[PDB]
């Protein structure tokens, strides 16, 4: 089944909008096709929470038990990290990796690249273009950007809380040593947020066009070890975005 | 003319020239560890495996770049 | 407008932590239970 | 004229070969110390995960220069 | 005016150097490995082989875009 | 003309590939002294750090040269 | 028009880019293997001309490209 | 003809390039002697200093002829 | 043109490169373990001048297809 | 024409990735021979000193041609 | 038209960088093998010229070539 | 044309890496094996230095080559 | 569309490649979680 | 401060050529760089002259330099090869003499600067350089290396048998396949040799008289103390080269 | 006019070679003799 | 002009040949 594409051809990658499309129209702020996959995903994670924790059993068992394995996990790992500030930014890592999680995984999803409404595919035969429904929030610049910005305001605010007003200027008076440097620290922190956001933007803008050019060049038994990869990489970048920010807050009070 | 095939061309063999060094010291590591006392197999297994992940994952960068531009 | 998406995203993230928090407490106090129990 | 295509392939592979190396050496360090000692393994995994972020950094930039010059 | 040579001669040269310097890391560390200790011996071996076969997939982009170029 | 477009990938790109070997082996050697002996971390820490912002200077210089031809 | 010799020309280097190097990984590793200790000689020798034959892989690979694009 | 942007994007990369990674070893060389022995802190770090303080030095002057174009 | 010239430029220059650095790790790989143990000194030999043949095979190719450019 | 200022560019880039490098290894070099016994400071300084001075030389050889062009 | 003379320069100068390193290699084993064991002072030194002779072969056909192209 | 101009600046500038490494790696490991034995402190200093020339004397080819280019 | 098709097929065999090896760690993680509960006791 | 304020002797001055002869109105014209080799060997005669006149226990002065230059030479060839130490110690230790004194003419007042003409250059004159480097022309040092070459394949051939060929053009298996090009090495030694000895000398003593142009004073002092180093590395490494390729053939 | 310049350069080089190295081989020379 | 730097040096080889016999035979007698 190897030459199967003969049978069955995808067709050009038509997948290649490197913005997000309004899937709904709407005479106000437009619901994107990333604002709903985001929304789902809400949903989702919604779900799943009032599942565990609606009976709070004692002993931890089934759905129960897999959600409190992992956030044991990631409150061991952040105590790893840092020690007195783990609780003052639990919610907000935890949320950063979770919920980028299951779009990560959305992504992999069926019809994610096919799916979609009108305005060779089906809607090419009708006048309207075919716009794919179903895309992940990660590969939209507007969500990465919104939580990068987010995350740099909190660890901005956790790190002048913490070390008062030097956190505001840090050592410039050395003259010595902190002198060139402190630009340097603050240029590449001024850096720091765009990179966090243009990294989670790339990885899944990059896994939805190889998962689409595998399927137009053989979409059978190929793209398996590409959609192994990319469910593996999805879930590590979500981990290494928490880990990432957490580490940027450990260095910011210290 | 034919320097869109260029393009494709450079694209994906200076995405891949990166990884080739990239997990083959990666693994160059990851074996000298086991040799030391292989006892950490988990671990280092693990490590080696997601630094190959993020390594593929610029090579897969460069390829679908390459791939676009293609298109 | 793209500003407006962007600032639209930012707000369903931090209604998101907002709700998270709720269920991040709960894992909390069972992590605090459990602990007390070995304790 | 397709030279914005030649822009592209230049930036992605130059973004791709640069960090490729820095994250072999980075793991390969990191699986070296670990089968030193397993003792310190998550200290010092919290250095190289930042150092692996650094050149994912500088990887990414030189992408989505890409992006940006194709369009 | 026959770029399509120089493309084909770009992607084969500059997907192959990948491999080239990456295989001989990725085996001669576990050699030097085997070398000091031959207790776990062929456990090791798989590691290269799959190491290789990851660039060995670069490698095969190597070819097959410019095996698209050249036909 | 899109010379500016090639400008911008060279200078990103050749501005980026340094550094990332670079900061992949500074943390890769504060990997190998905390390995060794963690007790003076705190020094190896300040210093890899100095030395990362020392080369990350000249990732974003390279990166806002980029920029200015880009604008 | 002459692209087509410079063409060869690029492909046999950058075959030869490669594998040249990692050849000389293989046999630096393989005699350190060897200065360990005997009796662990035919298997590392076995190891050693696998990935001889991994090199020269890219190099026919890189060698036959550029006789093609001679014809 | 903006050659002028595609010559200081050059000269700014490959000024960058090469201090990066003399950098990177400097400082993971520096690391790995303190972490052998503390108490050299005050001398070996000054010697990496002079180093450094070369490093980017000749950097700069890529970046001046950067500079350069603007004159 | 002077293409011709151009393409025996690439070959001699790209390609010798590879096998450049290629006789230097085999024999440094070759020396140090002969420094190691001296009394497997013929054994090293033949592996030296095996493994130097064929990345000088690796030099030979990025040569003959220079002088088959002279014609 | 412009192409003046892209050879200035290439002169100081070219011969600037080598002794950026170069100085790195010497510095790198030094500094871990007086942390493994710091008792031939002296010594170790002045070759040091001399291989500084060489690799310095070879940035001042890249740097007189790119003065030079400008002429 | 002066491809002739750009090529000549691109041959001489990729024909320079393929020993460099390697000589480099071999006479930095040579000494670190040496200084490991004084003893053995001079079967060393003779494979050390016999692998300098080997690549710097190399180097002198790209430099003959680049005159005979020059002239 | 400039293209003679620039033909200069690639010949001194290229062939400065190879030597430049070539004279680190040369340094590092004669500081190296002196730091182990101070003893060989005639030898390390007699060898490595010839290896120096030998390194310098490639640089030189390819500068000499920008003024066989330059008039 | 076909596209639908081909991701839904590719889908469902990436799938039953992961949970055939998946099945094994996620059992045994329950298993381990199951065994703390009881050690808690 | 230290300014240069050297504008009047920063006039363009980037003029380079490769060996000029002299006028040579005889028959046999001579060249530039064949009255400097000439001044050097008398130099070397008369410091020589200055060592042998008064030979004496416990050597002071002059002599104590001569002799403490010579067993350092002695030495050094000793610790590569003691059998040929002394058969063939004239020919390396008259090539780092020579040398070195001949790369130090260069970076004397008047190397570049005395033109012989017919200084001399605000007419039309050629001023053509009257102290050029010697080392620094492609005809003098082609003859040192070819007559080391000469050297080392005599004494090469002089105890080895028809064995000298044996290491090339062999048949015994992949030592032929490195037989060749070992010999084919052999072949470039020489002029590897020369090109090397040759540039080196030139490079600097072109380094030196660009930073004139660029500033005439206080700049070019460093680059003077690294020429006038490098000099005597290229001088003794000329003959250390050549007593080791003479130590690996007759091994 | 470039004659003015070397020869200060090397007036200059010499004093400071002369200045930073009598003592040390004069010491040398010394030892050698004894 | 090869071959007459060849006989200088030749001859300059000859000279130095016959100082250092007298220099060689002088610290051979002083060793001894």
């Amino acid at each position: 089944s190897i030459a199967s594409r003969f049978f069955l051809y995808t067709g050009p990658p038509h997948v290649e909008v490197a913005a997000e499309v309004i899937f709904d129209g709407i005479p106000g702020f437009p619901i994107t096709n990333s604002f709903v996959v985001a929304i789902i995903i809400d949903i989702f994670v919604i779900a799943l929470a009032v599942a565990a924790t609606r009976n709070l059993q004692m002993v931890p068992r089934g759905l129960q038990n897999v959600m409190e394995f992992i956030l044991e996990s990631l409150y061991n790992l952040f105590r790893n990290i840092n020690a007195k500030y783990v609780a003052t930014a639990f919610p907000l890592v935890a949320t950063i990796f979770l919920f980028v999680l299951f779009g990560n995984w959305f992504g992999l999803l069926p019809g994610v690249g096919s799916i979609g409404v009108c305005h060779h595919d089906t809607c090419a035969a009708q006048g309207k273009k075919l716009v794919p429904l179903f895309r992940a929030p990660a590969a939209d610049l507007n969500f990465t950007f919104a939580i990068a910005v987010i995350s740099f305001v909190f660890i901005e605010y956790w790190g002048f809380r913490a070390l008062g007003p030097g956190y505001l200027k840090k050592f410039f008076n050395t003259n010595g040593i902190m002198s060139f440097v402190g630009i340097i620290e603050f240029i590449s922190e001024l850096v720091k947020p765009f990179a966090l956001a243009f990294r989670l933007f790339g990885n899944i803008f990059a896994g939805e066009v190889l998962l689409v050019v595998m399927a137009f060049l053989v979409p059978l038994l190929l793209p398996l070890p590409f959609y192994g990869f990319e469910v593996f990489v999805g879930f590590i970048q979500a981990l290494i975005f928490a880990l990432l920010t957490y580490a940027f807050l450990n260095i910011a009070v210290t | 003319e034919g320097l869109n095939l260029v393009a494709t061309a450079l694209a994906v063999g200076l995405g891949a020239i990166g990884p080739g060094v990239g997990i083959g010291i990666i693994v160059s590591g990851a074996v000298q560890a086991i040799g030391r006392n292989p006892e950490i197999e988990n671990r280092v297994v693990t490590y080696m495996f997601i630094g190959i992940a993020f390594t593929e994952a610029l090579a897969i960068f460069g390829l679908v770049i390459a791939f676009l531009i293609g298109f | 407008n793209p500003t407006l998406f962007i600032a639209q995203l930012i707000n369903f993230l931090l209604l998101i932590f907002i709700l998270r928090a709720l269920l991040y407490r709960p894992v909390m106090n069972l992590l605090n239970e459990r602990t007390r129990r070995i304790e």
